[PDB]
């Protein structure tokens, strides 16, 4: 997709598998 | 077959709605 | 839900409180309308303790399930054992017939041996959980612990009365239950009512006494009742309610959550034995259930109307067809217990389940004819061999407890070890087939508390009372830090640079904002459920979002207010998409939901077919203007793997080895020319040799699990460094025959492995040193650079790149619209840019540039197939010189040659790929090999051989090897000259901006561009890399992505995603509109 190699506002492991708003609309 | 059988089947599926 | 085929209403459980335990303790209550068991929550609910119950009479054994199904078994002597195989649940009595004792094999190895001789006991296998039921002196058998194979035991404690006051989970909590006269007592009710559940304590005996209206109490969960004792509030671990129920005779008519979801239900009759007749959801469908001897219609408040057919009376009941709204009929066969042994979909595919004996299932046949065969142990029921679709198998050998301890698979074995006294099942070493070795730590909670990696490097975690991890430490000691609310959602996470991000939670649990340490936060707005309504950025950009009664998106709004279109049909699938341009796409699907033809915005309609596994099998894209219509097909392997991918220009062909690693993968073209590219794999699946072609082979040198450490070219070695998170810090390259190394590059890291400095000295004595500033948001703020200008960037809240300003330069300032369309010098709606840096940009109906006419008079014309790939360009200089290109694609939309006519000269240059990564420029006199780094798009080194035009033998040679997936032998090597080796030296973003020859001088530098990854140069055919995954085309000036063509000059792709509104609300944006801090390697 869209690697953000440097920021982790939203690439980073934390910052997007910690998000329960992003983390339940994939499916 | 006879061993273990219930008297209802099971409400798991199938589900309709919420 | 409402069950069609019974005409009850299910609640599934829902979990009031679980804390973390080796055995986890989850207090579910769940509610079915058809059981008339008055429990401690009302009629029909069933909570720990009561769940399942059991009856042994002189003649015959009674389980009562949790639903309140009876199910029966014969006499049950002590000692003796009973299988029911429509349940797949195991019942044996303790104590011995009179024979000698014998302790307990098999399955029933893991209880007590003195629950064994006990005759009042009576043990329940259901799947991989122990029930241990003791009669009591009153005569009722109840549940006295739960425990697993492992020996987790889950202690439930009764009083008089029959009431389960106290429950003590594996990781030693004691919980408290709470019971309160809510009704007067009646037939088969005492009016005692479970009035809430009390964490007494976290470790020791629990306190003898309890007041329940003293403060300060730990209330895991609470619930309120009625004046006739129905369940009509549930309150969390606060004292907000978070469920309501509302009751007629005892039938629960309507469920919800205070705000977000409401349910109502109406009876026939209000009884257990009552059906749902309508089912009726705030803001949703209202289905009316019609029921008929042998079938159930729920007609829908839309007017769809689906069919539930079913055979067989009382427990043998099964629910066999489904006749959706379209007519689509569904079938299911059964065997004689009840279980499912084939699937038919509405194509009439069928999938089959071969079961025998008592593992309830043995093998699995795919409509393709893909078998799964799975082995169970007969004595034991557990796993023993596991075998897929190509024949590769995996052996299981268990230890007493059931643990694997090895697990033997098609690439090598891997080997456990449970040495950890107190958690005999989790385990304390592993060891990967490679032979590395990782040490893992558990604590009280059977979480995991520290990790030890091959290499020696520990990670370690911390948790709080209730198991909720709070601290991770890194090898290099940085903590990532996390902060619960008492309901035990993430309200805080501070990262290990400092940043702290803050999230807040609606009442119906919800995330509603994320925010970082500055200020600037993005917001979440909800409608029905889970179903997003708006999101707002910290730019005040907006997405609002729009469903209808059946949860479908209608309408998205971007951030300029323009409003993207859909529709479905009665089985809730796109059958048309209109974008913010007014791209419309009609869609169209067989009886199985497949699509099988897809009309686009210009009237040109594109048919898939597919095998009988439902994958790819064939797309017919349809002939346009400059293209003859053309057919991709795709021909898979039985575990799904790709195994050819044919085209009208090219044939690519996957060899796959005995483990599944791609061993070959070999690429013929329409014209004979054949470019194979080879692997070798260690047992973990990590390439240790690749050869690209007639290139000499590369052979990467790994620890671990696939760390680089090093690198063999010809007589060059690369050597890597790594810290303690195994990031590269260092790296040289030397040549066989010079003493001194050619190049020494050193890097250092953020925290959040962000790169800080890097040093690159060559050995001819050019110094390149770096160093990155970021500001709080992790954005690169600043370069630091003495070989090219100094560049500070600047950034709106939004995340876009606004200005970047050189050291002795003008700055570079950039405009964008809400949607993020670059503006010249107020909106583009549609995302279409028809005019950017004195350019004019004409679109056709699907959003493709096809016209580029400049200031100064030069005229670029595309054109494009039915795939929307760029097959033709003519390119019109002011200076009236002419210049046609063309280019050919592969099945999978790879460029695998380029024919520029120039002048009345034809000059073609052919591509080699490695799967995504473009590996190869055959030129007429010259074949030019890249290297990427393994796992990435970031150019490593270059490889120049000087080569001629196969002769006619030769090529028919290659092609019969590629035939038979097999690498053409070495001794049939081409006369290729010998191999010119250079370094590619990136930046942070892995764009080349210097290339280094085997004696450590320059061969090519580039001065770093914000869109163009590189100021515009002469010959942009010495180096074509730029950013990862671009080419840049010297005739057309246009960056070749993956999938789509770049526009330098505008920041932009030429072409929309094809992925649609997948890839993102902007089909046009590159790099999210900060070239400085992403990319995009395959144009996605």
């Amino acid at each position: 997709i869209i690697p953000l190699v440097v920021i982790g506002a939203f690439a980073a492991r934390a910052a997007i598998g910690a998000a329960l708003g992003a983390g339940i609309e994939l499916g | 077959s006879a061993v273990g059988l219930a008297d209802r089947v099971s409400a798991c599926v199938p589900l309709v709605g919420k | 839900p409402v069950n069609p085929m019974l005409g009850s209403k299910l609640l599934p459980e829902e979990v009031d409180f679980a804390l973390a335990a080796p055995d986890t303790f989850t207090f579910a209550r769940g509610y079915l309308s058809s059981n008339p068991r008055i429990g401690r929550l009302g009629r029909g609910w069933w909570l720990p303790g009561e769940s399942m119950h059991l009856e042994l009479s002189e003649d015959a054994c009674v389980l009562v399930d949790a639903q309140g199904r009876r199910i029966g078994f014969p006499a049950l002597a002590p000692g003796a054992q009973h299988y029911s195989g429509s349940e797949e649940l195991w019942l044996r009595r303790g104590g011995s017939s009179g024979g000698e004792a014998q302790a307990w094999r098999g399955r029933w190895a893991a209880v007590p041996a003195e629950l064994q001789t006990q005759e009042g006991s009576v043990l329940v296998l259901s799947g991989h959980s122990y029930l241990h039921f003791q009669r009591c002196p009153d005569g009722i058998w109840r549940l006295q612990a739960s425990f697993g194979r492992a020996g987790y035991r889950t202690e439930f404690r009764w009083s008089g009365r029959g009431l389960l006051t106290g429950v003590r989970d594996s990781a030693g909590r004691s919980y408290a239950l709470v019971y309160q006269q809510a009704c007067e007592p009646s037939e088969g009710d005492d009016g005692l009512r479970l009035f809430g559940v009390i964490l007494a304590s976290h470790d020791g005996p629990p306190p003898d006494y309890i007041d329940p209206q003293s403060p300060g109490l730990d209330w895991l969960v609470r619930y309120q009742f009625s004046d006739s004792g129905d369940l009509i509030a549930v309150r969390d671990r606060l004292g907000q309610v978070v469920r309501v129920f509302a009751w007629r005779e005892h039938m629960l008519v309507a469920h919800g959550e205070p705000g977000g979801l409401e349910v109502r239900y109406e009876w026939d009759v209000h009884a257990p034995h009552g059906r749902v007749v309508k089912q009726i959801e705030a803001g949703g469908l209202t289905r009316t259930f019609r029921y008929l001897r042998d079938a159930t219609e729920v007609s829908d408040s839309l007017g769809r109307v689906e069919r539930y057919e079913f055979a067989g009376e009382g427990g043998q009941r099964r629910w066999t067809a489904l006749v959706r709204a379209d007519g689509s009929r569904s079938e299911f066969d059964y065997d004689l217990f009840g279980r499912l042994v084939a699937m038919r979909d509405p194509l009439g595919r069928e999938t089959r389940r071969r079961r025998d004996g008592q593992g309830r299932m043995l093998e699995e046949e795919s409509p393709g004819k893909a078998r799964y065969r799975k082995r169970v142990d007969e004595e034991t029921g557990l796993l023993v061999e596991l075998e897929d679709a190509m024949q590769r198998r995996w052996t299981f050998e268990r230890d007493e407890r059931g643990n694997a301890t090895t697990v033997r698979g098609p690439a090598g074995s891997t080997r456990y070890a449970y040495e950890d006294p107190r958690l005999p099942d989790r385990p304390t070493r592993i060891v990967d087939p490679r032979g590395g070795e990782r040490r893992l730590e558990w604590n009280r909670f059977g979480l995991l508390a520290a990790l030890t990696d091959c290499s020696g490097q520990v990670w370690r975690y911390d948790y709080d009372n209730e198991g909720r991890l709070v601290a991770s430490s890194d090898p290099l000691g940085q903590l990532t830090r996390r902060r619960y609310d008492p309901l035990g959602q993430l309200i805080g996470l501070e990262l290990a640079d400092g940043s702290a991000l803050s999230y807040e939670y609606d009442a119906l649990g919800r995330q509603t904002r994320i925010a970082d340490a500055e200020g600037h936060a993005t917001l979440f707005s909800w409608g029905h459920g889970d179903l997003l309504a708006r999101v707002s950025d910290a730019g005040g950009g907006e997405l609002s979002y729009l469903h209808d009664e059946a949860g479908r998106l209608v309408a998205l709004t971007n951030e300029n207010g323009v409003q993207a279109q859909f529709r479905y049909d009665l089985l809730d699938r796109l059958v048309e998409e209109t974008g913010f341009d007014g791209r419309r796409q009609r869609y169209r699907y067989n009886a199985a939901d497949e699509l099988i033809a897809r009309e686009d915005a210009d009237g040109r309609e594109t048919t898939y077919a597919y095998d009988r596994d439902g994958r790819l099998a064939s797309i017919r894209v349809p002939a346009t203007e400059h293209a003859p219509a053309l057919v991709e097909r795709y021909r898979w392997l039985a575990d799904g793997r790709l195994a050819s991918a044919g085209g009208a220009d090219c044939e690519v062909r996957y060899t796959y080895d005995e483990v599944g690693n791609l061993r070959l993968e070999s690429q013929v073209h329409a014209d004979g020319w054949v470019y194979s590219v080879e692997h070798s794999h260690d047992a973990l699946g990590v390439r240790q040799t690749s050869r690209y072609g007639d290139a000499p082979p590369v052979a990467w040198l790994t620890y671990g699990p696939g760390h680089l450490h090093g690198a063999l070219v010809g007589a060059v070695e690369l050597a890597f460094e790594r810290d303690a998170l195994h990031r590269e810090v260092r790296r040289d390259a030397r040549r066989d025959g010079q003493d001194d190394a050619l190049f020494t590059q050193e890097r250092q890291h953020a925290p959040l492995g962000r790169l800080q400095r890097s040093r690159l000295r060559l050995a001819g004595g050019f110094d390149w040193q770096r160093g990155y500033r970021y500001d709080g948001l992790g954005q690169l703020v600043g370069i630091d650079d003495n070989q090219y200008p100094s560049v500070r960037y600047e950034y709106d809240l939004g995340g876009r790149l606004l200005a970047s300003r050189r050291a002795g330069a003008a700055a570079s300032t950039y405009r964008y619209d809400a949607a993020g369309n670059r503006l010249e010098g107020a909106r583009w709606a549609g995302n279409r840019v028809e005019r950017i840096a004195g350019n004019r940009y004409r679109f056709d109906a699907l959003g493709n540039l096809v016209e580029r006419i400049g200031a100064d008079g030069e005229r670029l014309r595309l054109a494009y197939d039915g795939a929307q790939r760029l097959v033709h360009l003519t390119r019109d200089y002011a200076d009236g010189t002419r210049l046609e290109a063309r280019y050919r694609y592969d099945a999978l939309s790879r460029r695998i040659a380029k024919v520029v006519l120039r002048d009345g000269v034809e000059q073609q240059v052919r591509f080699g790929w490695d799967g995504d990564r473009q590996c190869a420029e055959a030129f007429a006199r010259e074949l030019r090999t890249t290297v990427h780094e393994p796992g990435g798009f970031v150019p490593l080194l270059r490889l120049e051989q000087a080569c001629e035009p196969d002769p006619p033998e030769l090529l028919q040679l290659r092609q019969a090897f590629a035939a038979e997936g097999q690498p053409l032998p070495a001794q049939c090597v081409p006369a290729l000259g010998e191999a010119r080796i250079a370094f590619f030296h990136t930046d942070h973003l892995g764009t080349p901006l210097q290339l280094s020859d085997e004696r450590g001088q320059l061969r090519w530098q580039g001065v770093p561009d914000d869109w163009r990854a590189v100021a515009p140069e002469r010959q942009p055919g010495a180096q074509p890399i730029r950013f990862q995954g671009q080419y840049h085309d010297e005739e057309s000036g246009l960056y070749y992505n993956r999938y789509r063509y770049y526009l330098p000059e505008a920041g932009r792709y030429a072409s929309q995603d094809p992925l649609g509104l997948g890839g993102g609300p902007n089909p046009y944006a590159y790099a999210l509109n900060a070239p400085t801090l992403a990319y995009d390697p395959t144009g996605l």
